[PDB]
Formats: C-alpha cells, structure tokens, sequence
C-alpha cells in the first residue's frame, strides 16, 4: 500500500534495430527466358 | 536409335563448315542447334562426355566432332533498351540506355 521503488542510478544503453528498406531490383527478359534462342518459339510466344 | 546427345557414330548427310570462334554465330554440332559465341574452353571432358550442361540443363560446353576440342557456348550479347525522353512537348531528342 505504501512501498515505492525509486531508481538510485541509471544505465545508458545502446541497442540496435535492423530494418530492411529495399530489395534487389530485378528485370526479366520475356523471350530470352521462355525461348532462349529458338526463333520458332519466339514466334509461337507472340500469340500468347 | 538413342537421340540424347553423346559421341555420335551415326549422323546424317550434312556437310560441315569451318569452326569459327569468338563471334556470335548459329551453330549445329551433331544435330545440336543454337545461337551463341563459341570460345575455347578449359573444361576437361571425359571421353564419353561430348557436351556439358549448366544448372538449367542447357548446353554450355560442347566437343567439336572433328577436332575433339572443348568449346564454351555463351549467349550472344543482349540487354534491355531504355529511352530517356524530356517529353514530346519539350523536344523530340532522346537518349538510349
Ligand atoms: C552508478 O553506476 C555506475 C556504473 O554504471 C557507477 O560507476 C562505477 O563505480 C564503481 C565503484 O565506484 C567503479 O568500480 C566503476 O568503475 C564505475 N563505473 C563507471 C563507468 O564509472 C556509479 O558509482 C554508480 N553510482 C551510484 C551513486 O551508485
Ligand atoms: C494494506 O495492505 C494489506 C495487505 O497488502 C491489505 O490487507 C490492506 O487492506 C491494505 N490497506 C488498506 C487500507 O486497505
């Protein structure tokens, strides 16, 4: 009812928080991935 | 007949051309057709090994049927093209990346 705990000292604490802000920007070549060097495959993929 | 590429004893009547390296060419090695730059390769092939594959099961090294020389196959240079424009209202000049 009448007890209080009072700090008589202190600690200066340095902690780390690590936050991702960006990820790798990636580009994909449609034809070169689906039809690497097949011109016929590229022509077929044109329809899709 | 077994079609998976290997040292091919039996081949069709095709007249071989000269082997040209360090240039982007269409190539046909024992029925294996592709487009790329053929270059000298340091890969050491065992006698039964006639070509090499990468992690995508794409032929990245081949052995010449005549000279038994290992050749690395690199895709012909490619990339994206980006057009930097000030705006057609401002100007018709562009830059290409
Ligand atoms: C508050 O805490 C600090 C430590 O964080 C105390 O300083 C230490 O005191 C002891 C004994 O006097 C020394 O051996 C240490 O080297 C001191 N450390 C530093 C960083 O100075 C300080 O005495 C405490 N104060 C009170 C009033 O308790
Ligand atoms: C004081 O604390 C005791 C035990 O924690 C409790 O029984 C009592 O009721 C408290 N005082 C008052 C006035 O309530």
């Amino acid at each position: 009812n009448n007890s209080i705990a009072i700090p008589t000292n202190f600690t200066i604490s340095v902690t780390t928080e690590i936050l991702p802000v960006s990820m790798t920007k990636t580009s994909v070549d449609c034809t070169m991935y689906i039809c690497g060097d097949s011109t016929e495959c590229s022509n077929l993929l044109l329809q899709y | 007949f077994e079609l998976l590429h290997a040292p091919a004893t039996v081949c069709g009547p095709k007249k071989s051309t000269n082997l040209v390296k360090n240039k982007c060419v269409n190539f046909n090695f024992n029925g294996l057709k592709g487009t790329g730059v053929l270059t000298e390769s340091n890969k050491k092939f065992l006698p039964f090994q006639q070509f090499g594959r990468d992690i995508a099961d794409t032929t990245d090294a081949v052995r010449d049927p005549q000279t038994l020389e290992i050749l690395d196959i690199t895709p012909c240079s490619f990339g994206g093209v980006s057009v930097i424009t000030p705006g057609t209202n401002t100007s018709n000049q562009v830059a290409v990346l």
